Formats: structure tokens, C-alpha cells, sequence
RNA sequence: ACGAGACUCUGGCAUGCUAACUAGUUACGCGACCCCGGUCGGCGUAACUUCUUAGAGGGACAAGUGGCGUUCAGCCACCCGAGAUUGAGCAAUAACAGGUCUGUGAUGCCCUUAGAUGUCCGGGGCUGCACGCGCGCUACACUGACUGGCUCAGCGUGUGCCUACCCUACGCCGGCAGGCGCGGGUAACCCGUUGAACCCCAUUCGUGAUGGGGAUCGGGGAUUGCAAUUAUUCCCCAUGAACGAGGAAUUCCCAGUAAGUGCGGGUCAUAAGCUUGCGUUGAUUAAGUCCCUGCCCUUUGUACACACCGCCCGU
RNA sequence: CACAUGUUCC
């Protein structure tokens, strides 16, 4: 249960994820029910962006001793094209363009042509 | 309760440290500037970011600000920090010398000088603070 | 014992156990020189006069 | 008439405000004139937006009491408008002047409070709050289970309050509260 | 790095933009009626987007001034202004033996599995009543009850793949519940211009357990269903009880807010005192404090750690 | 001015 949970945590970083919250609930090693929690990277919880930045999937696995819960939560990366993730930028990120390298004039000159 | 956070303030300094000439003083002026020189996602933030810029402009015209990298003030600070007066703070004709530090030079090499006149000793040792 | 016109001229702070009283530096329209401190109930404004049924009771500064 | 106002048929002018302690908290003349004792509202939002309200509208704002009659300003104005003539047909003078001596004479000066009680002075706005209140619940029992209607009891008390004749509820509760404060003063 | 913020939907202002024979207006032209004018959801027409509706945008930022503040973060005040805090949603780290195996073809494990704790059919019970408790409703009257008149809304839903079961106008019959015949609505169309109450005006009662109250209970009549007796509901008549402002105690709340007043949704064959929303009437009070109740930082004390609901001493 | 006590398999 430890080895396999990294097997999906690394599979997205080779695929280019922004962050993930994987939590394996249910009983592990005994009668008591516990919860695994391997969080990493950027991952938000609040706001309207949770609908289109994070895709949530929850599943159950059938075994002989109990039913374990898995929440495979991934935070989608951003792309202005919109083919890997949402088109809309973050609500807090401020994309400021750099100033263009213009050299200030000291001489009054004309460029009439035609 | 209207206190701005980092994204209102860390961004507004990037508006100033890179675009100083492209702004003015009025809010709606550089509100209409900051929409094209910065991709702000929302409208309410667009009024938020520029609102701190005009308030800091009310400071830059009035004095120097710490977290600001403006090309025109530092060159003004440059010319006062490469400053050299035509006379030095060392080229003095009357070098008043204490009677005891007169004695230290007589044993050294430069003992007899020209522009060094000697003062009078202070009477009575009274130099430290009364305790209490 | 006189009814006196005591003009509230500035507020100090809210007092009492539940914060139901406020203490004011009150001044007298009847003579400008003497002025005392005295608790007031209800919402207080600036520059209003009060009606003291007694004039010799002074409140302590918290 | 764009120059003067008539409160139904009652004149705006000739109401001298006796007490100088409350005249900054009685909005009744030349800046505060309305034909009705009814506006859209809006007076009860700010801290001191209660100071410039017309006093006759304030009493109707305090009359709609005890459940069933809350949210029924349409009829309490029908009570005081009837009650204003009752004052006039007993006095002959301005009935609104009787209200001026009513709120002046029914506001307690000193008031004990939980501090052991310390008797302390009150605000003029607190004083106009209580003076308008103690009569407003006093007539609330005078018409309660009685042939005397609510229009008369509203008119009967401030008549008995403008002279301080001590047969109204508001006068009795003012001097007892000034005296039980005088105990721990 | 998360949470807070930002963000979303809604609320308010833009006679500017885009257009509406299933939205409205403005005219013009008749019809009707009164003395050219007046009125009409009577009837057509071309111009319009004011109202209709919703699309884009635009609008508020502590922006401007004045105090105050390191003159920084900011706060108080004014003016211009439709706004100088609309409301909710979302909402972390860690945690509880919180609850649900009665939501499941989500399930480990256990009991049962034909004379079945599986399944269906009949009927009963879950409504049962010495008693205590919780959320409620209508009341205790004259600011009222009762009877005429007048007049105002805003949220929704409606013909079901099964499904055989809809929302309803109109025309009659009957005091009513209700019933019969036609027509339209799969809906901005028909219902519906949703003629709501409260209300307002004017009677009548007159401090009386009274014309306040409608509990109990008898008699008759209709709907739904195969079936209503333990009265499914519903109307009519008669019965008219407790209750006279609620002790000790305690709940909720600060702006269209409390409360009053109704209207839709859900459950629904029959069906709202509940609940979820809507509009309508419209405040008193307050712009404060840690007193209480708790809560968050910092120091400090700790013999506590299932953690003060702890621990522990002597007879 | 008064305000004592504790039930604990987990």
C-alpha cells in the first residue's frame, strides 16, 4: 500500500502535474481503521477554481478484510492554449509584461518619407 | 478593515519598479494603464491593484520609499554619493592637538610639525556618569 | 440644590461592568473655569449639555 | 405652499423648545417638516441617525408594539392623528407643544445601573429614548381591557405629562427611577 | 505551501450597445361613453426599448479633501455619489470510537436460507395513555372581533418511456364541499394582468369567559382510493371547554433586521400547524464590553496526559 | 461575599 501510492504520485510528475493530495483511508495492518496522507506540491482547497483546477476521483477497493477508500486528487496545470488544463489563469497570479527596451531620444529628428 | 494583502502589495511594487513614466497620479488613469501592462484576472482586483499604486505615488512624490527601484531617484542618489567637495574635511590649517598626544609624536618619526598648535589641559577628572 | 448645565466637551472611554457607561471630561456652560469628570449613560455626542441634579460627584479615571 | 407646511392642518411654526438640553435632540421645526409622520425609513442604520428624526414619527415608530401590532404603521398614524385633535379639544392650544413638555418632563436625569449600583447621568438621546418609551407603554395598558380607546390613552397621558400631574404612568416611573438612583448615589 | 483574502452566484446604477406578432410602450385610426377634451388589459397598424427580459460591458478604489497614524501599515470625518461592508457558497492542518450496515448491485465478518429473519396476500400495530419533557400553532381581545366595500404582490409548478395518474380557464347545476359539458397550456402563450392576506373605509358589538377563544362532541352531505371504522380529508348545523399577559427559569436578534401577514416548493391517489423559498407591512434598541458564557494569541504556574468531568489526602 | 464532587471497557 506504500509502494503503489508512490506509483501514481510519480506518474503525474512525469506527466506534468501541479500537485496532488492522495489519501488512502480504511483499515491497514490490523482491525483499526487509519488514514494515509501523502500531500505534495501546490494544491488549493477553497474558491470557485476548485471546480476547474482540481479534478477529484474517489473509489473503493474490495478485499478480504475491509473496504479501503482512495481519493485520487490532482491539481491541473495551467495553459493559455487550454489543452492540458483550464484556459483561465489563477485568480491571484498577476501576469505583468516586461517593459520593451526603448532608448530614450535626446535629439529632435524627422523621418518624412514619400 | 480595508487592509491590503501581499498580492495587492507585492504586485503594485512591480507596477512601480518597471512602469514609472507610463503612469500618472489619478486612479482611473493608471487603472486604464494597468489593464494593458498587467493581466489581472478579475475586475475587482483590477481596481484593487491600481488603488495601492496611486497611494504609493502619493509617497514617492513626497519622499523615498524602501521597496522601490526607480531609475530616476537612484541616479539622483548616485550623484550625491559620488560627491566630492572642492576642499576636503582634512585640509585644515589649525590642527588642534592635545598636550598628551603631542608627546606621542616626539618619540615617533614625525615629531616636529608646522600647522599643529597646542591647547590647554582640562582641569579636574570628571567624565563618567553619576550612578543611580 | 441646583439644576446645572454641564456641557460635554470630550469623551474619555467606555466604562462600567458590561461597558454600558462612558466617562466624559465634562465642562460647565454656567462657568467655564471649573470642570469635572463624570460617567454618562446612553449614546453620547460632542458639544451637548447635561442637567446635573448634583454638582459635587466626580467619577474616577479607569 | 412651498414656503410653509401644514401637518394635516397643524401649523409648522410657533413651537418654542423649552429645554436647551434636549433642543439638539428634538427635530421638530424648519428643517424637519413633513406633512405625514411617515417617511420611507432609513433613520435606524447609523449610530446617530436617530437624532434628526421628527419626534411624532418617532412615537409612531415606538407604538407598533407587542406582536400582533408590529409592522402596522398604517394604523398607528391613524391613532395619533385622531389623538392630536383630542389634545386640542381639551387645551385649545398647539397639541404638539404638549408633546414638547411631555418628553421634557418624562425623561429621568439620573439613573442607577449595574457597576453595587452607581447612579450616573444619562445622554439627552438616551433621555428622549426613555421619555418617549415610558409613556408609550403606559397608554398600552390604559386601553388594555378598557372602554377607553387607544386614541384617547395616547392623547390622555401626554396631557397629564405636560403638566406633570403624576396621574400618568410616565411621570411616576421617572421620579421613582430618579429616587432609587438617589439611594445608591 | 494551505486556510483567510482573491474567486463564484445573487442584490443596487447605467433614456449608452445588441435586439423582441409568446415582451411592453408610443402614437395614429375607428368603436363605446360623458360634458375639443375625458376614459378603455375594446380593436388594428407604423416609429421606440422608457417600462419587459438578459447579453456584453462600464461603476468603488480608502478614490478626493480634512484631521489622525512611523506619516508606514492604517483609522475617524466630509463631499460627490445607485452603491463608502448585500447575502450565501467554497472553505485547511490534525481530531472524535459523533452518526448512518434502515440509501444501495459500498462491503469485511457473523446469524438465517425451504416448516425461510427471502419473497408476496389478508388484517392489526407503529396514532395506542395515570405521567414528565422538546419544537410548534391559535388565543387570552376594543391597536379587537364580526360584516360589507375598496385595493396591492413576488417566488414556482403543470399532460409523467414505465405511468394506465397533470396545471387549469370558460359555460351551466347546487348554500357549500362538490358535479357536468366544451376549449387552451408540454408553458414569458392557457391558467395569469397570477384581482393574497395584512390592509383601508364604513357598519355592528362594548370590558361580559361577551359577537375574544374554538378545544370537545352529536347529526347530515361530497371528493380520493379496491379499502377511511381507530372518525384520510372537506363543507353545513348544533355543542362553546380550558384560557384574564403566564412563576422558577431560559431562547433568538441588531437593518428592510425582529415581528405581523399571506403565497409557492418538498412530502402528495387523498394531504401542512412541519419545512424550504418568496414577496408584503415595518420597527424599538445598539455602533458597546469581558461581567457571564465561551473563544484566539503571549507570559507564567502545574504532582494533570482516556488531559480539572484530571489527580489525590486522612478518619 | 459562596462555588463541593466524578463514571473511565476503549
Amino acid at each position: 500500500v506504500r509502494r503503489a501510492c508512490y506509483g501514481v504520485l510519480r506518474f503525474i510528475m512525469e506527466s506534468g502535474a501541479k500537485g496532488c493530495e492522495v489519501v488512502v483511508s480504511g483499515k491497514l495492518r490490523g482491525q483499526r481503521a487509519k488514514s494515509m496522507k501523502f500531500v505534495d506540491g501546490l494544491m488549493i482547497h477553497s474558491g470557485d477554481p476548485v471546480n476547474y483546477y482540481v479534478d477529484t476521483a474517489v473509489r473503493h477497493v474490495l478485499l478480504r478484510q475491509g473496504v479501503l477508500g482512495i481519493k485520487v486528487k490532482i491539481m491541473l496545470p495551467w495553459d493559455p492554449s487550454g489543452k492540458i488544463g483550464p484556459k483561465k489563469p489563477l485568480p491571484d497570479h498577476v501576469s505583468i509584461v516586461e517593459p520593451k527596451d526603448e532608448i530614450l531620444p535626446t535629439t529632435p529628428i524627422s523621418e518624412q518619407k514619400g | 478593515g480595508r487592509v491590503r494583502t501581499k498580492t495587492v502589495k507585492k504586485a503594485a511594487r512591480v507596477i512601480i519598479e518597471k512602469y514609472y513614466t507610463r503612469l500618472g497620479n489619478d486612479f482611473h488613469t493608471n487603472k486604464r494603464v494597468c489593464e494593458e501592462i498587467a493581466i489581472i484576472p478579475s475586475k475587482k482586483l483590477r481596481n484593487k491593484i491600481a488603488g495601492y499604486v496611486t497611494h504609493l505615488m502619493k509617497r514617492i512624490q513626497r519622499g523615498p520609499v524602501r521597496g522601490i527601484s526607480i531609475k530616476l531617484q537612484e541616479e539622483e542618489r548616485e550623484r550625491r554619493d559620488n560627491y566630492v567637495p572642492e576642499v576636503s574635511a582634512l585640509d585644515q590649517e589649525i590642527i588642534e592637538v592635545d598636550p598628551d598626544t603631542k608627546e606621542m609624536l616626539k618619540l615617533l618619526d614625525f615629531g616636529s610639525l608646522s600647522n599643529l598648535q597646542v591647547t590647554q589641559p582640562t582641569v579636574g577628572m570628571n567624565f563618567k556618569t553619576p550612578r543611580g | 440644590q441646583p439644576i446645572k448645565l454641564a456641557r460635554v466637551t470630550k469623551v474619555l472611554g467606555r466604562t462600567g461592568s458590561q461597558g454600558q457607561c462612558t466617562q466624559v471630561r465634562v465642562e460647565f456652560m454656567d462657568d467655564t473655569s471649573r470642570s469635572i469628570i463624570r460617567n454618562v449613560k446612553g449614546p453620547v455626542r460632542e458639544g451637548d449639555v447635561l442637567t446635573l441634579l448634583e454638582s459635587e460627584r466626580e467619577a474616577r479615571r479607569l | 405652499t412651498p414656503d410653509i407646511k401644514l401637518f394635516g392642518k397643524w401649523s409648522t411654526d410657533d413651537v418654542q423648545i423649552n429645554d436647551i438640553s434636549l433642543q439638539d435632540y428634538i427635530a421638530v421645526k424648519e428643517k424637519y417638516a413633513k406633512y405625514l409622520p411617515h417617511s420611507a425609513g432609513r433613520y435606524a442604520a447609523k449610530r446617530f441617525r436617530k437624532a434628526q428624526c421628527p419626534i411624532v414619527e418617532r412615537l409612531t415608530n415606538s407604538m407598533m408594539m407587542h406582536g400582533r401590532n408590529n409592522g402596522k404603521k398604517l394604523m398607528t398614524v391613524r391613532i395619533v392623528k385622531h389623538a392630536f385633535e383630542i389634545i386640542h379639544l381639551l387645551t385649545g392650544e398647539n397639541p404638539l407643544q404638549v408633546l414638547v413638555n411631555a418628553i421634557i418632563n418624562s425623561g429621568p436625569r439620573e439613573d442607577s445601573t449595574r457597576i453595587r449600583r452607581q447612579a450616573v447621568d444619562v445622554s439627552p438621546l438616551r433621555r428622549v429614548n426613555q421619555a418617549i418609551w415610558l409613556l408609550c407603554t403606559g397608554a398600552r395598558e390604559a386601553a388594555f381591557r378598557n372602554i377607553k380607546t387607544i386614541a384617547e390613552c395616547l392623547a390622555d397621558e401626554l396631557i397629564n405629562a405636560a403638566k406633570g400631574s403624576s396621574n400618568s404612568y410616565a411621570i411616576k416611573k421617572k421620579d421613582e427611577l430618579e429616587r432609587v438612583a438617589k439611594s445608591n448615589r
